[PDB]
C-alpha cells in the first residue's frame, strides 16, 4: 500500500508540476462565474462601447488560461500514468527472472503472463477516472460553502452531525469490495491459462480434433468471470442506492431544526438545496478515496511476487584462472522440493576424473537426469556434498560456473532468434570463427548452407522449422562453442542417424576435457573408461 | 468506424429497456420544480432510477464481453496450421486477451456517456426554442467537425503500434518464462531483461506522443467551445440594440445556449476515444473475417473402415519456403495387418509424411486416399479418431493422468480401458507407484515426468482410441530396453495387430527386421523399397546404413 509511492520517485518532477496546472485551473475558474455575470447584467444596463468589450476580453483571457492549464495537466497525467505502468512491468519481470526453479512448478506461465498484462493496469488505474466534472464540482462546492458561511452561528450543530451516518457500513464495503477485486483476478489469470494450453500445443490438439473441447473450456472459464463482474457491479450499485436513500436523514433532521423556530421562510427554504447538493459531492469524495485505496490494495499477489525471496544459496565470488575438473559426490541424497518426503537419490558417491569418459546407465525414472541437473547447481542436495575440485560448487561465480560447466539436456529447447543467436546463446560477444568451428565440430555445416540466408536463418519457437536431428546438432554446437571443462550430455543420440553417431563417437579426442555421458543403449557406451549403473536411486 | 453494429445488435433489445429509461431520466431534468416529505418521495425515487438503469446496462455489458472473447478465440482455432507459426504464441495471447478487454471497457464507458449526454443535449436544444439564433448556432456547429476528422486517423496509426509492441513484449516474456531451466543453465537472465527493456522502449516512445495528442485535443475542444459561446453571445448583444426580444427572453436563451455548448463539448471529447477504439479493434477484426485457406470439415462417417492408405505421386512444399519441394515422388500403400517401416537420414522428411497423413497440411501435386476417398471428405472428429499418432516430441497437458490418456474423446471411457491401456503401454508399472493413482496432477509440459514416462503416457493416449491407422514416430527413443519389448509386442505379438495399419519411423534397426515392408527415403525420394532380405541381398543405401559400424 506504500511501496508503489516509492515507485513514483522518478515521476516527482511531473506530478507536483501537474498539480501546478491544477491550481492555475481553479485560480482562473474562481474568477469565472462572477465576471460572467458582469456580461449578462449589462443586458439590463446596456453600455456597448466600453464595459461590454472589457468584460468579453477578461472572460476570454480567463477561460483561455483555464483551458491552457487543463490541457497541460491532462498531458502530464497521461504520460505519468503510463510511465508508472512501464516501471512496474519491468521490475516485475526482473523479479520473476530471479526466483528459483521450484517457484515455476507451483505456478503456471499463463498466470504470470496475466499478472504482467492485466494487474499492472489495475495498479495504474488509480487515477480519478472522471475529473473534469470533479474540478467544476470542487469550485462550485467552494463557492456554495462561501455563500452559506452567512448562517455561521447556527451551523455549529450541522458540520459535526454530517460525520457519523452510514459510515459504519463503509468499513464493511471496503472489505466486501476488496476480496471481490482480488477474486476476479484469480478468475481471470486461470482463464488465461486455457488459451495457453491450446495454442502452445496447437499441433498436438489438431492431431486429435479437440478444438471444440478447448472452446467449451474457455467459455466455461469466461462464465465465472462474467458472474463475478455482475456481482461486483450489483454490490456497488446497491451500496450507492442505500447511501442515497439513507442520506436524507440529516436533511429531514435539519429541516426539523429549521421549522422548530416557528430567520424566516425566505432564509431557510431557499437555503437547504445547496447543502443537500454538496452532501452528494462529499459522498463522491469519500467514494473515490475508497475506490482508489481498493484499487491500490487489490494487488497483494503482485506485491508478494515483488518482495518474494528465493531459497537459492548465497552467491560465491570464486573464479580462478585454473580448473582441474575433478568432480566428487559425497553421500548425496536429493528429494524434490515440490514433492518432498520421497527421495530420488539415496546416497550416491562417485568421482569424475579430468581426462576420462564416465558413462551412466539406468532404467526409466531411476534419476539420471536428476543427477545431471543437480551437477549444474540448478538444485540443492538435502544431504551430502557436490564438490568441484576441492571447493563446493555453490561458491563459484554464476557466469563463470555456467561457462565452464555445460550440458546437453534430454530435450533441447530452442528460441525464436537466428541460428547465430542460438548457437551463441549466453555469450556477450564472440567471433564468427568460433561459431563456424562449433558448426563443423557438430557436423552442422552441411545443412547450414542448405537453408536460406546462410547462418542468419530465422528459427521459430522451440525449433519448429528444423527437424529433431538438426535441433540436436544445434544444441551440441551451442554446448561446444564455449570450449568447456566439464561437459554433461544426456541422450544426445536421441534423433541422430547411424552415420552421424559413428562420425561423432569420441568426444574426448581432445584429451583435456571432462565428459559425462548418459545413454540407454549399452553398446554405444562400450568405449567409456568408466561405467556407472544405478538402480532405484542407489549406485550398484 | 461503424463496424460494431454487427456484433452488438443481438443485445440491443435489452438496450431498448435501458433507452426508454434514459428519457425517463431526461425529462426529469427538463421538468421545472413544481407536506413535510415533499422533497423526500421524489428524491429517493430518483435514486431508484439510478439503480434500475446502471443495474440493467452493466448486466448487458458483461454479455457483450464474455460472448466476444468466446468468439475471437474461436476465430483463432479455425485458421490453418501454418498461421500458428507465422504468428507467435504471445502475439495471439495479447490480441485475444488485452485488446478485447480494452475494447470492451472503452465501449462500456463511452456508450453510456454518449447516450446520457446526447439526450440531455437534444432536450436542451428543444427547450430554448428564438428560431433565428438557434439556427445560427446549428449552422456554426458543424464547422468544429473538421479537426477531429484529421485527428482520428493519426490516433489509429499511433495506437496500432502501441498494441503491436505490447504484443511483442508479451511474446518475449512468455518465451523467457516457458524455458526456465534452459535459461538458467546458460546464465542468460540479463539478456532476457535487456530484450524486455528494448521492447518497452517503443511503448515509452509512443506514449510520449499519446500525451501530446491528448493535450492538443483538449486544447482545441475548449477553444472551439469558448469561441462559439463568445460568437453567439456577441451576435445576441449586437441584436439587442436592434430590439430583437426582451431582457428576460434572452436571459434564459443564453443560459440554455451555454448548457448546450457544455453538452456538445463532451461529444467532441469522446470522438477521439471512439477513433482509438476503432483503431484498437483492427487486428481482432482481421482474425474474425480471415478466410482459412485449409479445406473445411467433411461429412462422411462410415461405420466400417479399413486401414487402407494410398499415396499417389504425393509432393509437398512448405508455405514458409515454397520455392523448394521437400517431397518429390511418394507413392506407396498401407494395408491392415501389415507393418511398414520408413527409414532415412536426418532432414529427409519423415515427420512431413506423418504430418501429411494426419491432415495437418495438404499435398501440392499428389493424391492421398484413405479407403479410396480423400482425407478432407471425412468428418474432423471421426478422422482424427480413426487415425492416431505419437509424434517425434510428445506433449502432455496440465491435468490428471486419466484426462491426459483419454484426451479428446467425447465418449468419456471409464476406468477399465484406461487401466488396460496403461498396462498395455507399460505406463501403469509406474502409475500405480504414484500416491494419488490415476488422479494425480502433472504440471505444464510434463515437468514432473521423465522422457520415458512421457513417451509411455503418449503411447497410452494414442492406444485407447483403438485406431485403424497408427503412426509411431520415434516412440522408442527415450524408452529403455525393458519397456520397448512391449512396443515390440504391440507390433508383432498382440492379437489386435490384424486390426491396425502401423507406420513405423524409427532409427533403431532392431525393430525393423520383422517389418513386412521397409522404405528408404532420402532427399524426399524413395530410393529402395522391399522386404528386409531383399534389401540385404542387393547392394544399396540400407545395406550401407546397416554395415556402417
Ligand atoms: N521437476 C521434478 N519434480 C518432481 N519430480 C520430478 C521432477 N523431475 C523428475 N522427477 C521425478 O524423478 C524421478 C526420476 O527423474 P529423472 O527425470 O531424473 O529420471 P531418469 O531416470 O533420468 O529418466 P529417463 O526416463 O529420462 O531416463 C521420477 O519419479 C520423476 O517423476
Ligand atoms: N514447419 C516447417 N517449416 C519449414 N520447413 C520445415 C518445417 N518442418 C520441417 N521443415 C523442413 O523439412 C525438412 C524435413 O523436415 P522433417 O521434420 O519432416 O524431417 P525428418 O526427416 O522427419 O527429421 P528427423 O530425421 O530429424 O526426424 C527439413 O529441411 C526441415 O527444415
Ligand atoms: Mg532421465
Ligand atoms: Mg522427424
Amino acid at each position: 500500500m506504500w511501496r508503489l509511492l516509492k515507485l513514483s520517485r522518478p515521476d516527482l518532477p511531473l506530478l507536483v508540476a501537474a498539480f501546478f496546472f491544477l491550481v492555475l485551473a481553479v485560480l482562473g475558474e474562481t474568477l469565472i462565474p462572477h465576471y460572467s455575470g458582469r456580461v449578462i447584467d449589462i443586458l439590463g444596463g446596456d453600455f456597448d462601447p466600453h464595459a461590454f468589450a472589457s468584460a468579453i476580453f477578461f472572460m476570454c483571457l480567463f477561460s483561455f488560461g483555464s483551458s491552457l492549464s487543463a490541457g497541460c495537466r491532462g498531458g502530464c497525467f497521461t504520460y505519468t500514468m503510463s510511465r508508472i505502468n512501464l516501471r512496474i512491468r519491468e521490475q516485475l519481470f526482473s523479479s520473476l527472472l530471479r526466483q528459483d526453479l521450484g517457484f515455476f512448478q507451483e505456478t503456471k506461465t499463463g498466470e504470470l503472463n496475466s499478472r504482467l498484462s492485466s494487474d499492472t493496469t489495475l495498479m495504474s488505474n488509480w487515477l480519478p477516472l472522471n475529473a473534469n466534472v470533479l474540478l467544476r464540482s470542487l469550485v462550485k462546492v467552494v463557492g456554495l460553502y462561501g455563500f452559506m458561511l452567512s448562517i455561521s452561528p447556527r451551523l455549529t450543530l450541522l458540520s459535526l452531525l454530517h460525520m457519523p451516518f452510514t459510515i459504519a457500513a463503509e468499513k464493511v464495503y471496503n472489505t466486501r469490495h476488496q476480496e471481490v477485486l482480488r477474486e476476479i483476478q484469480d478468475a481471470v489469470a486461470r482463464a488465461g491459462q486455457v488459451v495457453r494450453e491450446a495454442v502452445g500445443g496447437l499441433q498436438t490438439v489438431r492431431s486429435f480434433g479437440a478444438e471444440e473441447h478447448e472452446v467449451c473450456r474457455y467459455k466455461e472459464a469466461l462464465e465465472q468471470c462474467r458472474q463475478l463482474y455482475w456481482r461486483r457491479d450489483l454490490e456497488r450499485a446497491l451500496y450507492l442506492l442505500v447511501r442515497r436513500v439513507l442520506h436524507l436523514g440529516v436533511q429531514m433532521l435539519m429541516l426539523s431544526c429549521g421549522l422548530q423556530q416557528m430567520l424566516t421562510q425566505g432564509s431557510l427554504l431557499s437555503f437547504m438545496i445547496y447543502q443537500e447538493s454538496v452532501g452528494s459531492y462529499v459522498q463522491t469524495l469519500v467514494y473515490i478515496y475508497g475506490d482508489m485505496l481498493s484499487n491500490v490494495g487489490a494487488a497483494e499477489k503482485v506485491f508478494s511476487y515483488m518482495d518474494r525471496q528465493p531459497n537459492l544459496p548465497s552467491p560465491g565470488t570464486l573464479a580462478p584462472t585454473t580448473l582441474q575438473g575433478v568432480v566428487k559426490f559425497q553421500d548425496v541424497s536429493f528429494a524434490y522440493p515440490n514433492r518432498p518426503d520421497r527421495p530420488v537419490l539415496k546416497g550416491l558417491t562417485f568421482t569424475l576424473r579430468p581426462g576420462e569418459v564416465t558413462a551412466l546407465v539406468g532404467p526409466n525414472g531411476s534419476g539420471k537426469s536428476t543427477v545431471a541437473a543437480l551437477l549444474q547447481n540448478l538444485y540443492q542436495p538435502t544431504g551430502g556434498q557436490v564438490l568441484l575440485d576441492e571447493k563446493p560448487i555453490s561458491q563459484y561465480e554464476h557466469c563463470y560456473l555456467h561457462s565452464q560447466v555445460v550440458s546437453v539436456g534430454q530435450e533441447p529447447v530452442l528460441f525464436s532468434g537466428s541460428v547465430r543467436n542460438n548457437i551463441a546463446y549466453g555469450l556477450q560477444s564472440c567471433e564468427d570463427d568460433k561459431v563456424m568451428a562449433a558448426a563443423q565440430a557438430a557436423h552442422a555445416d552441411d545443412f547450414i548452407q542448405e537453408m536460406e540466408h546462410g547462418i542468419y536463418t530465422d528459427v521459430g519457437e522451440k525449433g519448429s522449422q528444423l527437424a529433431a536431428g538438426q535441433k540436436q546438432r544445434l544444441a551440441i554446437a551451442r554446448a561446444l562453442v564455449r570450449d568447456p571443462r566439464v561437459l554433461i550430455l544426456d541422450q544426445a543420440t536421441s534423433a541422430l542417424d547411424v552415420q552421424c553417431e559413428q562420425a561423432l563417437q569420441d568426444w574426448n579426442s581432445r584429451g583435456d576435457r571432462t565428459v559425462l555421458v548418459i545413454a540407454h543403449r549399452l553398446q554405444t557406451v562400450q568405449r567409456a573408461h568408466q561405467i556407472l549403473v544405478l538402480q532405484e536411486g542407489k549406485l550398484q | 468506424v461503424r463496424r460494431l453494429l454487427g456484433c452488438l445488435g443481438s443485445e440491443t433489445r435489452r438496450l431498448s429497456l435501458f433507452l426508454v429509461l434514459v428519457v425517463l431520466s431526461s425529462l426529469g431534468e427538463m421538468a421545472i420544480p413544481f407536506n413535510l416529505t415533499l422533497m423526500s418521495i421524489l428524491t429517493i425515487a430518483s435514486a431508484v432510477l439510478e439503480f434500475v438503469g446502471d443495474g440493467i446496462y452493466n448486466n448487458t455489458m458483461g454479455h457483450v464481453h464474455s460472448h466476444l472473447q468466446g468468439e475471437v478465440f474461436g476465430a483463432v482455432l479455425r485458421q490453418e496450421t501454418e498461421f500458428f507459426q507465422q504468428n507467435q504464441t504471445g502475439n495471439i495471447m495479447s490480441r485475444v486477451t488485452e485488446d478485447t478487454s480494452t475494447l470492451s471497457d472503452s465501449l462500456s464507458e463511452n456508450l453510456s456517456l454518449f447516450l446520457w449526454y446526447l439526450v440531455r443535449g437534444l432536450c436542451l436544444l428543444g427547450i430554448m426554442l428564438s428560431v433565428s439564433l438557434t439556427m445560427v448556432t446549428l449552422i456554426t456547429l458543424p464547422l468544429l467537425f473538421l479537426l477531429p476528422k484529421k485527428v482520428g486517423k493519426w490516433y489509429q496509426l499511433l495506437e496500432v503500434q502501441v498494441r503491436e509492441s505490447l504484443a511483442k513484449s508479451s511474446q518475449v516474456a512468455i518465451e523467457a518464462l516457458s524455458a526456465m531451466p534452459t535459461v538458467r543453465s546458460f546464465a542468460n537472465e540479463e539478456g532476457e531483461a535487456q530484450k524486455f527493456r528494448e521492447k518497452l522502449q517503443e511503448i515509452k516512445t509512443l506514449n510520449q506522443k499519446e500525451a501530446v495528442a491528448y493535450a492538443v485535443n483538449s486544447w482545441t475542444t475548449s477553444i472551439s467551445g469558448m469561441l462559439l459561446k463568445v460568437g453567439i453571445l456577441y451576435i445576441g448583444g449586437q441584436l439587442v440594440t436592434s430590439g430583437a426580444v426582451s431582457s428576460g427572453n434572452l436571459v434564459t436563451f443564453v443560459l440554455y445556449q451555454m448548457q448546450f455548448t457544455q453538452a456538445v463539448e463532451v461529444l467532441l471529447s469522446i470522438y477521439p476515444r471512439v477513433q482509438k477504439a476503432v483503431g484498437s479493434s483492427e487486428k481482432i477484426f482481421e482474425y474474425l473475417d480471415r478466410t482459412p485457406r485449409c479445406p473445411p470439415s467433411g461429412l462422411l462417417t462410415p461405420l466400417h473402415l479399413e486401414g487402407l492408405v494410398q499415396f499417389q505421386d504425393v509432393s509437398f512444399a512448405y508455405p514458409n519456403r515454397p520455392d523448394v519441394l521437400v517431397l518429390q515422388g511418394l507413392t506407396f500403400t498401407l494395408r491392415p495387418g501389415e507393418v511398414t517401416a520408413l527409414v532415412g537420414p536426418n532432414g529427409s522428411g519423415k515427420s512431413t509424411v506423418a504430418a501429411l497423413l494426419q491432415n495437418l497440411y495438404q499435398p501440392t501435386g499428389g493424391q492421398l486416399l484413405l479407403d479410396g476417398k480423400p482425407l478432407p471428405q471425412y468428418e474432423h472428429r471421426y478422422l482424427h479418431r480413426q487415425v492416431a499418432a505419437v509424434g517425434q516430441e510428445p506433449q502432455v497437458f496440465g491435468r490428471s493422468l486419466q484426462e491426459n490418456i483419454a484426451y479428446g474423446l467425447t465418449q468419456k471411457p471409464t476406468m477399465e480401458e484406461i487401466t488396460a491401456a496403461a498396462v498395455k503401454s507399460g505406463a501403469h508399472s509406474f502409475i500405480s507407484g504414484l500416491p494419488q493413482g490415476y488422479d494425480t496432477e502433472v504440471d505444464e509440459a510434463g515437468s514432473q515426468l521423465s522422457g520415458g514416462q512421457r513417451q509411455a503416457v503418449a503411447l497410452a493416449r494414442a492406444l485407447i482410441r483403438k485406431p485403424c491407422v497408427l503412426i509411431l514416430d520415434d516412440a522408442t527413443s527415450a524408452l529403455d530396453a525393458n519397456s520397448q519389448l512391449q512396443v515390440e509386442q504391440l507390433l508383432y505379438e498382440s492379437p489386435e495387430r490384424y486390426s491396425r495399419s502401423v507406420l513405423l519411423i524409427t532409427q533403431h534397426l532392431s525393430l525393423v527386421e520383422q517389418a513386412d515392408h521397409i522404405l528408404f527415403l532420402e532427399g524426399g525420394a524413395i530410393r529402395e523399397g522391399g522386404t528386409h532380405q531383399q534389401l540385404m541381398e542387393k547392394k544399396g543405401c540400407y545395406w550401407a546404413m546397416v554395415q556402417a559400424p
